[PDB]
């Protein structure tokens, strides 16, 4: 029953993941018709900081989750 | 308190007559002292040991070649203008470390060799778009020019400061050769400043992953039997903007270029090149350009376009030499997405093969933001046209050294 | 108002996948008691398929939760 | 079908006592064919070609050394059982390809060397618990003693067999050097074999980001100049359990040792173990071990006791060589990290190095994740007591050879 | 007395493909000279055998002794092969083959330094267990003695019947042999300097010292030259030497064949290369046939009875693709013939526009035999100087030669080269 | 006419530590001769402008030259020092200095193949631009002539005053000679292969040539054999040339002192080694306490006055801690007095247990000028050689003896190697 | 200082001591032998090991004078 | 093969050449000068070219059994 809530833990986890992906590409697009730029770095800071209770993994799913957000950087 | 000096064979007929030819065209942003006094000057300096030799600027070519060709990265920065006062060793050390720290991290994100090439042992005169300054001042124009202290006296200009800029440029390049056949430039050495770096900065957690990936890559290397002896040794080519017609003239030999004819190489640097306000067409310093061996770059602004940057490619590499000539974009970050890619197309039409370097400071939402967006702009440029994003150029000061390195994490993210 | 959302929607990621570390690290507690091994391969390979559907950065998002839940291998 | 063959300076009088003396000993696990024949196909053996030479035994046990003292891994495997049947070059460039595979993997999680040891050129000879099999025939102890199929006259001890082996090790062998000493055993192009595993493997994703990983820092080692031809040619060992001594002493050879004296080689391999039916103390197994300049293992299970591997360890490395000895660990995933820690401490105390490798095998809810438990068990038991994890030895038949790239994969992120 | 080793009957691998098949069997429908006289039956059966064995080489090697041997005929490089004019089953021992790896190193040492260019080593061995006969019938009245592939030594009516089973006796004793001279090649024995010291001690000790002494001091000079200068043996070679023997017994060839690459080619995997003697190489045989359709490199023997008209058919039919190195020619006049037949062979050679090895076999077309060896050797480099060609190489039997003598043959030719 | 160049008055950084200067300060209290007669305060000027320009040398390049000077000590290297007599800053050019580094880069090619022994090449080059002098008048009447560090050659009253201004107009020569160098040593020149042409171009036109060509042509035979065996110039070397000049105007030397390290030390960063001349190597003297304190190795002139007992406390004074090759002692006796006067030298500083390297320098103490040089350096190896001790190298000066001639002398001295 | 006279006769000996040399090469190979012989070369090397580990040096080069260089 | 004789001959002279060498080079020293003289070695290496390129190869031979090895 431990696993069958892991099962769900994932599928929120997933969807909200999903719902962020959204969420900051449509900031990003925002911040761009406004004439500002796609990155900005003190908010990827922002990001990092805000995932550091996780431990040392904390930054690298931040950073992962900046991926998702804008995209690889120079493509 | 002063040091006193006492005051050849001939050109090719031909060397001759272009290099006069080159010098009689309009020559803006140079200095305005007496000619006599110059003469003198660039008698001097016609004897001197020369800061760079020919087989270097041969060897600078054929690698430069393979930046042009998609197979290497090219890497340029340093001081946005080097100083008399702060030309010491703890200064030039400085530099040389931050530029092969950023040399390693951008290799291994571009999965390519980088070639390094400083803004150092000349970077001493620069182009003033007034003047007279906001105190009134006749304008400092760098060390080779002028001076920097405020006051009338301290602006004249200067022509004993071509020796002193020679003085110092080859006690720095001197400096320069030595630290780079050292054990300090040793990868792994290098690479220990970066984890420094990633450990102390404020923004480390953000490039802690990539540096610890690099440390594993170097790890691996010597894992497999590679060590420092087996290496080629670190080469830190010397470039600085060729502005000042004075200096670079008399810092020309003549020596057997890569096709064996004699050729005319500007021993004052490796490389250089020619700014936005130095650029005319039909003027010194691009026919001077045409007449030197010397890899070259041309800076390009907002208002080039695509058939200007075709004339610029076609005097100044008109045997086709991949390598000889670096196109160096800086539009800003709100017009690079825009400008870049009709030049990039008609230029890559002519079958010349050009190094497209980035020089995001120029043209340029807080600073660093602007700097790092033009970078990504050339990138989606060149990955939109199926051409090379061939290197970068940046000063350090506004980029101080810490967030030059973090463009160097930014940049080798980009590169993957 | 985007940009307050992401922060909230952030929290709630956090929160969660401070959860799944729990449950996971609980199952496996469970496993060994009964006996069986810390690390089960075909579990693993559900997870990674299971985020799949966020692209290529999916299966490090996974890789990253399952880190979360046992720990580092060799330690 | 039969190959006809028609039927030497003395040892040292010390050497000759020695290998007498180990030899009269009690030998488990022997075939029981006629010594009259035995002592015809040893005769052959003892002037044939070696399959190795001293000065690789030698500088194996250097390589050795640096594993013993926690600078190296060592990576030990090939299949269960040679067979003379697939001793063919398909089947041996399969097993020398996966090898190499799973070394670059290992030597990047590792951050250091690591040495490759196959299971090949005479592992042709098993142990049996019982004489008689499930069949009711004399039970199949490999292709050096009877023969597979089940039948009666195939499965009698059939000394021509000795000859047979040994053919079969040296043809094995040739091909592993000129396949070793190739451009296919470039670290480049054996990697490229491990991202088609990523690309086909249904379990691949697990393993991309590391492959990846890897693959950049192959490019990265290229871009700062590094060729294979500045590299060391990949060295692969034979190793095989010596468990049948009429081959084993048949192949010994006398040669000056490390320390100048002469010394008894067994030419037959590089390394050799001793398994867990035939290292009975006061044996000729454990005795021969003792003779023979080679680096030896010993195979410990879970009735192992720190006093017992202790005598191990004085007895087959009385000079305290780093290197000469490695200790096998093959408790279960589920003992392990009770029955391996005492083990280590007891024999950790005398101040001899031995290397610590672990069998994942032998000892083994499916049948993988026992396997990669008792690898992990392993790792946390030596992390526990500040000692090096300093191998492992795997099999191929159960393991297939995808199963045992991903085990390296595994083992790789332990590593880290 | 001795032992029946059963030959494991094994699985088959893929044949070879159709196509190459088809070009090989139409080649070996060609009548062959000096075949043993076994059934074709229990031939089959030891070929099939041999089909799935590992290789005795591998063709990267082949492809790279390829590249040097292009090296050798663009008079950039010199070719250097030699070992025992039969090698035996009963001397395939470790002693034997260590002593001929030896000798090879130490006379290309030698050699490099009077050639002042890299020296290719091909040693006789590893498969150099055949030879024709001139008559069936020997001295003893038995039978004749055809190598160890075919027959035994042994004086006797048994040993001297032709036994298909030596054709897997062969490849046995070919496999362990290349096994050891691969592992020798790869060990510090092979370093230049150790290699140098042996000749040092063969001045030293031998009573034609004297002559050598100079040219040995000067060898070991430059070594040292070379290691003051920072070279290490960690860096050089390391040392490449090279299997060949005389493609005489063609089941043993063909069933050494194996596929490789642009197109799918047969090779060879017996050997390195190849030659063909001069009693089995009818233009219209089997073995010159065969040797068009390998890759390997060839080589063919050349007496005194060739015409130049023949001897560009052997370059027409041998290098039909015009691959510099792959086929090499090799001189056995004799001293007294050498200086008047070679040279217009030479010239109508040269005129084809193909780049052959011009190689001296200086022993079997021969005052005292050292001194006629030295001699052909000598009129070899004379006729390639006045016609501006390139003396490529050597090709020395030790037994004919000792070791010593054949070591005092590569001082002269060191001297020769300068 | 003249021009005046701004001495630029810039920053100073930190200080030497103040527990070496305290050193320094003790040292240099001592008396000291051949010393500029400039004002202190303009000099103390000029040294603060020296105390923060970029160094010539750097201290790992130190620590390198001393473990190979180590190996000269031990007998197993040679020392070959060499250059302009005395630099001026009108023969600064790129040309002259090409002309050096070529020539010393010619002799160490020779002296390394006769040798069998790694060269340590140490130029006389970046600051050798100052000289003592007997009398403070010259056959002119003026001022002596003390180097261009000091005053200026011109015959006239003004040029010959003490300027320290050519202190600084001494280190900006120096550094850009010393930045050529280092660019010419990293590039093709310096290939052994085509540094060893120019030799071969001087055997073929020197009217002396054939005297050397026997030689000249066994090295190229050694270079030729070191590239068939596949050693390539991308392998070798780079080449090193050390720097070095006579620590006499100590302004200067102690204006360019910087710190390195296990404990804190000061090195001179003017060159990589100096030494001391004759005429100031007063025992109880400044430039003695100078090297006593610094941590490059040193040399010291030995000639025809010394005794045993004044060189074994050069010993005890500049190599306290034993460390080889840390000291050269240099001696230069005149051809005539070397075989009597340095052997009771050598003996009593080999009994100290110390281990310094024994140089020849055949200039200084000396029927025609060439035969006294050449005669020096027998007579030297003739006395190393009945001692049993190292000859460890030669010091030479080309303006004394041609550049031609210096070429001839490695040639000779590469026989007395042999 | 004999010695310049001692020079012109050993010179002398030598430019004969070629000639001679020559002709029995041809003599030699007009009779149907070999240029070289190496039992010959050994004994002219014999003959001058008098003067020391310089003999056979001067001997190889006599040998030189007289049959030529080998390989031309 | 007159040419033992004419070996037995040079032999002879060259032996003596080695006694007068070094006999002029006692006597230079014991008068204050030097073993070895340049000018003097280029004159004996000039008067044998007349034997070819192997001249200068003999006349140093000659010189080495006068004055000895260099450094020795």
């Amino acid at each position: 029953t431990l696993r069958e809530e892991i099962d769900r833990l994932d599928a929120e986890i997933l969807a909200l993941v999903k719902r962020r992906a959204e969420v900051s590409k449509a900031i990003g697009k925002a911040r761009m018709a406004s004439g500002g730029t796609r990155l900005v770095h003190s908010r990827e800071m922002k990001v990092i900081e805000r995932y550091s209770e996780l431990g040392p993994d904390g930054k690298d799913l931040a950073i992962l989750l900046l991926r998702l957000g804008r995209g690889r950087l120079g493509h | 308190w002063t040091v006193d000096i006492p005051i050849l064979p001939p050109l090719p007929t031909d060397l001759r007559t272009r290099l006069d030819a080159a010098l009689a065209k309009p020559a803006a942003q140079q200095p305005t002292w007496p000619a006599d006094q110059a003469l003198a000057m660039r008698t001097v300096l016609e004897s001197v040991p020369p800061v760079t030799v020919p087989s270097e600027i041969v060897r600078l070519q054929e690698q430069l070649a393979q930046v042009a060709k998609g197979e290497a990265f090219l890497l340029q920065g340093g001081d946005c203008a080097e100083t008399f006062m702060d030309n010491t060793e703890p200064h030039i050390r400085g530099n040389v470390r931050a530029l092969l720290q950023m040399a390693v991290v951008l290799t291994y994100g571009a999965s390519m060799p980088v070639v390094k090439v400083a803004r150092i042992a000349g970077q001493y005169a620069k182009p003033r778009s007034a003047d007279i300054d906001a105190l009134g001042l006749r304008s400092y124009r760098g060390d080779m020019i002028n001076g920097f202290a405020p006051d009338a006296a301290a602006r004249e200009h200067d022509p004993s400061r071509l020796v002193r800029a020679y003085a110092n440029a080859s006690a720095a390049m001197n400096l320069v050769r030595a630290l780079t056949s050292s054990g300090l430039a040793s990868l792994h050495l290098v690479h220990d400043w970066n984890r420094e770096f990633v450990r102390t900065s404020p923004a480390g957690a953000r490039y802690e992953a990539l540096a610890t990936e690099i440390d594993r890559g170097l790890r691996f290397m010597s894992a497999c039997g590679v060590a420092d002896r087996n290496l080629q040794t670190a080469e830190i080519y010397a470039s600085h903007e060729a502005l000042v017609l004075d200096y670079e003239r008399a810092m020309l030999r003549l020596s057997d270029g890569d096709d064996g004819e004699p050729q005319l190489f500007d021993l004052s640097a490796h490389t250089v090149w020619i700014g936005e306000r130095t650029r005319q067409i039909d003027g010194a310093h691009i026919a001077f350009a045409q007449v030197i061996a010397n890899p070259v770059g041309v800076k390009l602004g907002p208002n080039m376009t695509p058939e200007l940057a075709v004339e610029y490619v076609e005097r100044l590499d008109p045997h086709n030499k991949p390598g000889r000539l670096t196109l160096v974009s800086r539009m800003g970050n709100h017009k690079v997405r825009d400008l870049l890619p009709p030049i990039v197309e008609k230029v890559q039409a002519t079958g010349h093969q050009v190094i497209w370097q980035c020089d995001p400071m120029h043209g340029n939402t807080r600073h660093f933001d602007r700097i790092v967006d033009e970078v990504q702009g050339f990138f989606e440029v060149h990955r939109a046209l199926g051409t090379h994003p061939g290197g970068i150029h940046v000063e350090i000061t506004r980029l101080n050294t810490q967030q030059s390195l973090e463009l160097a994490f930014l940049v080798a993210e980009m590169l993957r």
